[PDB]
């Protein structure tokens, strides 16, 4: 049971797809959600896509990402485009079972976690 | 004839977890898409059945438990686990058949100077059975010295309030859980979804 | 954000006394527990005594026997630990400790165990000749 992530230097402007991929489990029935950490910040919660397919967007910045689900490949994908400088961090994706459209904003509720991956613009 | 699930989930006050609440429920029609169709549970964990498909099943009984524990631990209601819950207030079965759905009440639950009226057991023996309940209250004897009576270092008063206040982290506020359990008898279902 | 320091602490003659305090700050729980151990040299940490936030019950380890004194000032939300009769096996590193009480069927209830939610850094007591 696993995520992986893939897709992360950029600089503005710029557009970069990154995915999460599974691995020991189907992800149909859990939620999605995109979180990063810059240096000397908060952990802070980008995108999720709930287990229905619904989008939200957490962070009033990226409100220039879009979110998406590909079940039958058992992965996930964030959009980022217009890429700007404050957008450099690590980014998380994480894997909880919640109700079909439950997409939580706090990290703390997320039972699975991928290894992170860096972007840096 | 609609079961009673909004007693259970809308229930003004929750059990302790260590005397953890049972409702039997029987001879009714169970819409669990009201449940699982909505954005309310961070958890909603199905062992056995699919989430989407709940309202094709019928059962002879479902037993809803619920319960009060930290967000930190509503990973130890799960078949297989360990941790202070699993072991010593609310154990489920590895052949567990049914669904853990669990949400943040900090909203309800947590108190400008600690709510104390929630528990859960610190100290005990040896592990619950699956299913087990134990409201017992014996000083828990720690080390080799027997207690007598009398409250002391190795000497434990068994059980502990969590004390949660709104301002405690996420891990640390209070969740309140129901596990619905389904029950596999071979005999006359009395517990059908709507179809 | 609970915060516990401890002073008070030093070198002392067998036979003297000593008075550590615990100053907590931060405090936000109505009732709680705070219980004083103690750590020696090369040994695992140990409890000495608790104290009861609500009515100021306390307990004792049994290497203890009467000669120390838990007591708490509420107007300055600090406990103090009186040790008198002080003998080398007293020598250690002091913490102090507060966690979360209890309410059980209409009382409170106080545990200082070796687990506890906050601890302060702890302060040196030498019992040397
Ligand atoms: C328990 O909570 C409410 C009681 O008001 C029931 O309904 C929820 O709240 C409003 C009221 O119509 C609507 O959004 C939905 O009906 C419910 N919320 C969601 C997110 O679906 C709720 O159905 C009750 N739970 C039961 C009966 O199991």
């Amino acid at each position: 049971v696993q995520l992986v992530e893939s897709g992360g230097l950029v600089q503005p402007g710029g557009s970069l797809r990154l995915s999460c991929a599974a691995s020991g489990f189907t992800l149909d029935y859990y939620a999605i959600g995109w979180f990063r950490q810059a240096p000397g910040k908060e952990r802070e919660g980008v995108s999720c896509i709930s287990s229905s397919g619904g989008s939200t967007h957490f962070a009033d910045s990226v409100k220039r990402f879009t979110i998406s689900r590909d079940n039958a490949k058992n992965t996930v994908y964030l959009q980022m485009n217009s890429l700007i400088p404050e957008d450099t961090a690590v980014y998380y994706c994480a894997a909880q079972s919640g109700s079909y459209y439950w997409c939580g904003s706090d990290w703390h509720e997320y039972e699975y976690w991928g290894q992170g991956t860096q972007v840096t613009v | 004839n609609l079961c009673p699930f909004g007693e259970v989930f809308n229930a003004t006050r929750f059990a302790s977890v260590y005397a953890w609440n049972r409702k039997r429920i029987s001879n009714c029609v169970a819409d669990y898409s009201v449940l699982y169709n909505s954005a309310s549970f961070s958890t909603f964990k199905c062992y056995g059945v699919s989430p989407t498909k709940l309202n094709d099943l019928c059962f002879t009984n479902v037993y809803a438990d619920s319960f009060v524990i930290r967000g930190d631990e509503v990973r130890q209601i799960a078949p297989g686990q360990t941790g202070k819950i699993a072991d010593y207030n609310y154990k489920l079965p590895d052949d567990f058949t049914g669904c853990v759905i669990a949400w943040n009440s900090n909203n309800l639950d947590s108190k400008v100077g600690g709510n104390y009226n929630y528990l859960y057991r610190l100290f005990r023996k040896s592990n619950l059975k699956p299913f087990e309940r134990d409201i017992s209250t014996e000083i828990y004897q720690a080390g080799s010295t027997p207690c007598n009576g009398v409250e002391g270092f190795n000497c434990y008063f068994p059980l502990q309030s969590y004390g949660f206040q709104p301002t405690n982290g996420v891990g640390y506020q209070p969740y309140r859980v129901v596990v619905l359990s389904f029950e596999l008898l071979h005999a006359p279902a009395t517990v059908c979804g709507p179809k």
